[PDB]
DNA sequence: ACTACTT
DNA sequence: AAGTAGTTAAGCCGGTC
RNA sequence: CAACCAGGCU
């Protein structure tokens, strides 16, 4: 999860030959799609990213402390300083065929946290096993096998 | 002038010097 | 970094969780539903500190 | 903070003043003039929400304070100082959050529920607890291997000490429709 | 660790719901934290400092 | 029917891309009926189009149909004699009263009005119907 | 020469700027990824603890001397330890290093890429030695330790490509861009107000003739001219993770005309 | 478990890697979100018992709904917000990749249909390869608003024998809407027809999509410069609409509206006021973003997102309130210790006048969280009290 | 009502889901570890005693 | 847990075979090829070649499924000329334009310094 | 924690790089900003390794067996 | 909370 | 007319007796 | 194959 109540899971995992990329070869660790942003209105990511690219590359711990002076305009002018486009976006080309990506992306970083609860630690099934005793039903809980 | 205003970054200073003495659990403490 | 504030019994990291309430000793108008002999009320609960 | 208007060189305003804080700056480089100083001195002081209803405050020191005699298209909107009874003032807003809270980025810009999740999500994330960790036999633990502190802060942080401990890391991350997936 | 050693309690009452406590307050401005609060359940009963 | 179905030259009134970064919907009147009204989406990057200009439309149901090949062509037939040729289909030959009679076209997307009254045992309502332009 | 031509611009020990010439973008970005992930390489898979009193754990470290860079000049003359016959490995498959620090200082003992000691005869062949470029001649920092804290391991590198794991890959990075002037049209820029002030021309818009309004689309254009840059991470020389990736995916594209020929027979 | 469809039958297709995978289209029905949602499964133990599963609830089934006579299945987010770009007959597609798009339908009969532009460059349109997936026999006809047998705007939908004669695609005619390219095709071919039919259009649109690519960041949050001035005024005027009728009120000159106090009859025109503006402030740069926004695109398709959104993001937030009644004075005759008493001004009674990209004040801020901190409390009791009531 | 109007079965599974763009609407897919677990009992016939034997 | 074995990327798993062609029926004189253990980077290139002999009325290739190393690639050709043949040529092509662009990148390099 | 040895995203080595960068801020009295564009961190996904790294191991070694 | 039959 | 019991969403996952 | 108190996740 981001830092903005952005929860979400895993669905497939590619190796860069397949991540789509930006010429200047760096490639991205996740890929959020889109559409959890219009509607949860959670504008703060957004900025956080600009602000962090930013801070990434003049290397000075980026400041997203709550009111404060700051402005998307003061952030997108400092990233545009750095010959980055100024709110984000930069192209990138499709890893499969390398064509260019007829859109352009908004890449940069963003704080995310590797939150408990994991996969692994809740597949669980269960065909036929322990039995409760006074019930005759089945036990409760994957940790004692129950369905 | 050790008596001019006060300008925002300033008032960090003092939240500072707060939990310079007091500590995010004080309350539990005292 | 431990900034301590907890217990330690019988082997486990205990927290007294803080608890809210009203506050005692102290007057206070309350008015009543529609269905009432009453009017209003001046409650006042007095506990010896 | 306390403002009487003891300027008999102006009008209403701050008790402390640069003096006060560049003789706090003092002591913490030096790691005498502590918090209790500030207080003792008369300059801040303790209001509870029974008393805090008989007063004024202002938010920001300044701005809130100076007289009125162009505004940038690009920051948001305040309103103003408009009075001149103002005891006391805010030592920041920052302030009214709270440890979770306060490590989100830009809560000033999030459709207010959205920090409420992240306000209990965040303690469902994973990292450094305690440094000694190694040391420690609690029943279930997990440590994040490279923790990494945050590209985006909080002035907040600082004292929540999150730098030294943070609990995730900086992904390059791109928003964007690919595989589908 | 922190968020937890600054949580309070408070407890519920019969016609639970209602939102007289549940709701964020005036009062409540730079005492208690206006964002963090419990989804659901006992939102707004148990409250941060 | 390989043969031809209508033909003629109009003039453009004025051509329209109404955000439409590639494609523009154009109109222009016949230089002989003064009926012959036409309307007409171009793909105005692999064809520009400025308003007032010499346009020779054409139809026909050929080029001299089914699994689409390359070209191969390099030399095959191709009454191709133009610089812009479509195809699409023929889904209204709504009567605008009187004689006149207008029918139109869809090219996968790119729509096409005409007037007149003449292909009266010519535009086919058929599906066939390659749309050709030169000049 | 005859087919697609390069015109390496800078160069270098750590990349390899040049351009591609008179190539169709499918190949050029099939070289792209071959670099990028299927040049063998050499690298420790393989680690038995002996012991360890660091504070970090077992396989923590391990994974790291995964990544430790190792030679890999003479890869192509090593064997898939999973296509030799030796029950497990041997020299004819694999390098054997060896690590074991303690600390004597009465200050932070630190473990480095150097440490590393080779124990397998590397039958005479550039194999297996802990690549370092720092300055200093340390490479990588394994980890550090207190006063009496041990450490001994044994390492075992193997062959192996970037599919199967990221430590074996070479190339790390691998700039790639065409058509600066966006004159196919491949892009669509986004803007408020302007496409040109606001979106950055790249460096490459000089080796390449700007548009110049006028002329109509350029519809028959197809891509050739592509701006790459190869960087390295050591295990093989800059050049090489373009030769062998020039070559591996040749050997690739082979190895379908091969499979069709035995297919014929049957 | 609400209805029939929170419980379909599905065909087991093993494989790796330790998560449930099931198609999009049939998210909507269980509710399904993926920030970590479960799903039990049941496996039928006898010959008949997976019967009465295959033959009376197999998803195929479920999909045209009874609940309301309608589909209950449909495109959604990629898939759909790539289907409206695929359509525009602005968008054009070339052979070699068009070629892929054929193949990628597994029905296909393998017959390249003629490009609908062969002159300089043989090209295809959108609406034109994904008219493959469309069966035959599909006849349907729409008409939005301007809409004309030659639809300019590029409205409604027209599609016969299973070819899409004009109008772009989205939500209203491949959601799981009434009249729905879904609602017939399920009714007109059968319900395995339609089932293979989501999957077809999504295999080619998410597969042209993955192309064509999609995203969004801030830059499509900010509104153009003037339009924003613009706001700032229809906001500050607004201020002042207020104003006077505040002292209007101040003077004893207003009539108390029928039934209603003069407090009562006041605070109503106040409020009236300002969402109004609100509204406007937003309308204002709903319009004053281009097709290329994405946001705004989004909002298009229908995938997400809609009016108020882009309104609150890039205009102005607007009036936050608790039970009806604007914040009130829980501070003896003021909402904060940061006002004067008896102040009523939209700065006080809580107004945002900043929107997000621009950044609320604490004042601005606080105010929000209590009106959220209403929403996410009968959320949790809208929600018990339904689940009782449903029972 | 949690004992007869509602209960605890077998063969059932049960783990996070997450959607993807390439199965039929109407498939499910399961990991192999759930596949290998839950079974099917599957009467021995001169239709299938070949297949079954394998599997056995 | 569930995880396959990374290597079952690429190592033609017991009794498969890289190569596997099965004639379509929907179209004539076309086929459909099955390539084990492979990707995008073997596909799509063979699919751009094959797109240059004229000879080739139809030529395209998709990847199943991310999950699994494999894609499907699909050749029609002109009467008389096989497809199976065509793949070949393409293929050919494909190494000796490679060895030109070796050959020519080694040419360069050489006359370099740094 | 140590220094990641590599770069999570495009692998460039960069244990190394550790000791190096801690001085040309130390004793070169470097800005990290340019400090990093020393070492030869180009774009940003190796920035962000370095600037953000957080040396924990040190405060682990200061315990004791 | 909220409804019924008790208090 | 107040009072006083019952119903109060659904499934999964540490501490004493 | 226990309960009872308690706490947490969607
Ligand atoms: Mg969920
Ligand atoms: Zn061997
Ligand atoms: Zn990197």
């Amino acid at each position: 999860a981001s830092r903005h109540g952005q929860k979400g899971t895993i669905g497939i995992t590619y190796r860069r030959e397949d991540m789509p990329f930006t010429a200047e070869g760096i490639v991205p660790d996740l890929i959020i799609n889109p559409h959890a942003i219009p509607s949860r209105m959670t504008v703060a990511h957004l900025i956080e990213c600009l602000l962090s690219k930013v801070a990434a590359l003049s290397g000075n711990e980026g400041d997203a402390s709550p009111f404060t002076d700051i402005t998307v305009e003061g952030i997108s002018k400092l990233l545009r300083e750095h010959g980055y486009q100024s709110r984000g976006f930069e192209v990138m080309y499709n890893g499969h065929t390398g064509k260019k990506l007829m859109a352009q992306i908004f890449f940069g970083p963003t704080y995310y946290q590797r939150l408990r609860h994991m996969v692994d630690d809740k597949i669980h099934a269960r065909a036929r096993g322990p039995m409760q005793v006074l019930t005759r039903q089945p036990v409760e809980g994957r940790s004692r096998d129950g369905g | 002038d050790e008596s001019a205003p006060i300008t925002a970054e300033d008032s960090w200073a003092v939240i500072s010097a707060f939990f310079r003495e007091k500590g995010l659990v004080s309350q539990q403490l005292d | 970094f431990d900034m301590g504030g907890y217990f330690i019994i019988n082997g486990s990291e205990k927290v007294l969780i803080a608890q809210e309430r009203s506050a005692g000793n102290i007057v206070q108008v309350f008015k009543k539903a529609a269905p009432s002999p009453i009017s209003h009320v001046a409650e006042i609960r007095s506990a010896l500190e | 903070f306390i403002v009487e208007d003891d300027e008999s060189l102006g009008h209403k305003e701050l008790k402390v003043r640069k003096g006060h804080i560049a003789k706090l700056m003092a002591t913490e480089y030096q790691d005498e003039y502590t918090w209790s100083s500030l207080l003792n001195e008369g300059l801040v002081e303790y209001i509870d929400a029974e008393e805090e209803e008989s007063i004024l405050i202002a938010m920001q020191p300044e701005d809130l304070e100076p007289a009125e005699a162009d505004v940038d298209p690009a920051k948001r909107i305040r309103v103003s100082h408009h009075a001149t009874t103002f005891t006391h003032c805010e030592i920041h807003p920052s302030m009214i959050l709270g440890v979770a809270a306060s490590i989100i980025p830009f809560p000033d810009h999030n459709q207010s529920p959205r920090n409420t999740y992240q306000s209990a999500m965040g303690k469902q994330a994973m990292g450094v607890f305690l440094t000694n960790y190694n040391v420690r036999m609690d029943t279930m633990a997990n440590i994040l291997y490279y923790p990494q502190k945050p590209l985006g802060t909080t002035r907040a942080m600082e004292y929540l000490k999150f730098r030294e401990l943070p609990a995730g890391q900086n992904a390059i991350v791109a928003i964007a429709c690919y595989s589908g997936y | 660790t922190l968020s937890h050693l600054r949580r309070t309690n408070t407890p519920i009452g019969r016609d639970g719901k209602l939102a007289k406590p549940r709701q964020l307050h005036n009062t409540h401005w730079g005492l208690v934290c206006p964002a963090e609060t419990p989804e659901g359940q006992a939102c707004g009963l148990v409250k941060n400092l | 029917m390989s043969n031809t179905l209508f033909d003629d030259i109009f003039q453009v009134s004025e051509v329209d891309p109404g955000r439409y970064n590639k494609v523009c919907r154009i109109e222009a009147a016949s230089t002989t009926q003064d009926q012959c009204k036409l309307t007409l989406d171009i793909n105005v990057e692999l064809f520009p189009v400025a308003a007032q200009d010499s346009l020779t439309v054409t139809i026909a149901s050929s080029l001299n149909t089914r699994s689409w090949r390359p070209p191969q062509a390099g030399d095959r037939s191709l009454a191709d004699d133009y610089d812009y040729v479509m195809y699409g289909t023929a889904y209204k030959f709504e009567e605008v009263s009187k004689d006149l009679i207008a029918v139109y076209y869809s090219f996968g997307g790119l729509l096409m009005r005409l007037e007149g009254n003449y292909r009266n045992l010519n535009n086919l309502k058929q599906e066939n119907a390659y749309l050709l332009i030169r000049r | 020469e005859e087919g697609p031509q390069v015109k390496i611009r800078e160069a270098s020990k750590d990349n390899v700027d040049f351009i591609l010439s008179n190539v169709d973008l499918a190949m050029a970005n099939s070289l792209r990824r071959v670099m990028i992930a299927e040049i063998p390489t050499l690298a420790i898979d393989s680690v038995e603890v002996e012991t360890n009193t660091t504070v970090l754990a077992d396989e923590f470290i391990a994974h790291r001397l995964g990544l430790i860079p190792l030679q890999s000049m003479d890869i192509e003359q090593l064997e898939y330890s999973r296509d030799c016959f030796c029950e497990d490995h041997c020299d004819k498959c694999s390098v054997v290093l060896t690590l074991q620090a303690f600390g004597e200082s009465e200050s932070t003992t630190n473990v480095y890429s150097k440490d590393l000691v080779i124990v397998s005869n590397l039958m005479g062949r550039n194999i297996g030695h802990p690549i370092i470029q720092d300055k200093e001649g340390n490479g990588v920092l394994i980890c550090k330790l207190r006063k009496g804290q041990e450490l001994k391991l044994t390492c075992v590198a193997k062959k192996g490509i970037a599919k199967e794991h990221a430590k074996w890959g070479p190339a790390a990075a691998i700039e790639f861009e065409y058509d600066p002037w966006n004159k196919l049209k491949h892009t669509d820029y986004w803007y408020e107000q302007d496409s040109a002030k606001e979106w950055p021309q790249s460096k490459n818009c000089e080796y390449e003739d700007p548009p110049n309004e006028g002329d109509p689309f350029d519809y028959k254009a197809q891509a050739d001219t592509f701006y790459m840059n190869v960087e390295s991470v050591g295990s093989i020389p800059v050049d090489q993770v373009v030769v062998r990736g020039i070559d591996t995916l040749q050997k690739k594209v082979a190895s379908i005309l091969l499979a069709l020929t035995q297919m014929d027979q049957d | 478990s609400l209805h029939k469809m929170s419980m379909m039958a599905h065909r087991v297709k093993v494989i790796p890697y330790s998560t449930f995978r099931l198609n999009l289209s049939v998210t909507s029905p269980y509710n399904a979100d993926f920030d970590g949602d479960e799903m039990n499964l049941h496996v039928p133990q006898s010959e008949e018992t997976r019967a009465e599963l295959s033959q009376l609830c197999a998803v195929p089934l479920q999909i045209v709904s009874p609940q309301s006579n309608k589909p209950c299945m449909g495109i959604v987010q990629d898939t759909l917000c790539g289907i409206r770009k695929l359509t525009l007959r602005d968008t054009f597609i070339e052979l070699d990749q068009v070629l892929n798009m054929l193949y990628w339908v597994p029905d296909w009969d393998g017959v390249i249909p003629t490009p609908a532009i062969i002159k300089p460059k043989p090209l295809w349109s959108g609406k034109q390869i994904l008219s493959v997936a469309i069966p035959n026999g599909i006849h349907l006809q729409r008409f939005d608003e301007g809409t004309t047998l030659l639809s300019p705007k590029d409205n409604g939908m027209l599609i016969i024998d299973g070819q899409i004669i004009f109008g772009v695609v989205e939500k209203k005619t491949v959601g799981s809407s009434n009249g729905g390219l879904i609602h017939v095709v399920t009714r007109e071919k059968g319900p395995q027809v339609c089932a293979k039919l989501f999957g077809n259009i999504q295999k080619v649109v998410n597969f042209w999509l993955l192309h064509n690519g999609f995203s969004t960041g801030i830059g499509d949050t900010i509104a153009d410069g003037p339009t924003m001035r613009e706001i700032t005024e229809t906001i500050a005027e607004a201020k002042k609409k207020v104003l006077d009728v505040t002292k209007e009120a101040q003077a004893n000159l207003l009539t108390a509206k029928h039934g209603m106090t003069l407090r009562e009859s006041f605070e109503d025109n106040v409020v009236r006021f300002l969402n109004e503006a609100r509204d406007k402030a937003g309308r204002l740069a709903e319009v004053n973003l281009k097709d290329l926004n994405n946001v705004k695109q989004m909002v298009m398709a229908g995938s997400k997102g809609s009016f108020i959104n882009i309104a609150q993001m890039s205009a102005c937030v607007g009036q936050q309130s608790v039970e009806g009644k604007r914040i009130a004075f829980g501070f003896v005759d003021r909402t904060l210790p940061h006002f004067s008493k008896d102040d009523y001004s939209p700065e006080s009674k809580g107004f945002v006048e900043n929107s997000y990209l621009r950044g609320l004040t604490p004042q601005e801020f606080f105010f929000h969280a209590m009106g959220g901190r209403e929403g996410l409390i009968d959320t949790a009791v809208k929600t018990a009290e339904t689940g009782y009531i449903q029972r | 009502r949690g004992n007869l109007m509602g209960k605890r079965v077998d063969f059932s599974a049960r783990t996070v889901i997450s959607g993807d763009p390439n199965l039929e609407l109407d498939q499910v897919g399961v990991p192999k570890s759930i596949a290998k677990t839950l079974t099917y009992p599957e009467v021995v016939t001169p239709y299938n005693i070949d297949r079954l034997t394998q599997l056995v | 847990m569930n995880a396959p074995d990374r290597f079952e990327l690429f190592l033609l798993g017991e009794g498969e075979s890289k190569l596997k062609i099965d004639p379509d029926t929907k179209a004539p004189n076309a086929v459909v090829i099955t390539f084990e253990k492979e990707d995008h980077t073997l596909g799509n290139l063979i699919r751009a070649e094959l797109l240059n002999d004229r000879k080739v009325l139809f030529a395209a290739y998709k990847v199943e499924h991310p999950f699994f190393a494999r894609f499907k690639l699909r050749i029609q050709t002109t009467e008389g000329y096989d497809p199976k043949d065509a793949l070949k040529n393409a293929c050919n092509s494909i190494i000796n334009k490679l060895g030109a662009l070796k050959t020519n990148f080694e040419t360069e390099w050489n006359l370099q310094t740094l | 924690m140590i220094v990641p040895v590599r770069c999570f995203s495009c692998g460039k080595v960069v244990g190394d790089k550790w000791e190096s960068y801690l001085n040309l801020l130390q004793e070169d009295e470097l800005d990290e900003g340019t400090a990093l564009s020393r070492l030869g961190l180009k774009r940003y996904c190796c920035r962000r390794m370095i600037l953000t790294h957080v040396d924990l191991i040190e405060k682990f070694l200061r315990y004791n067996p």
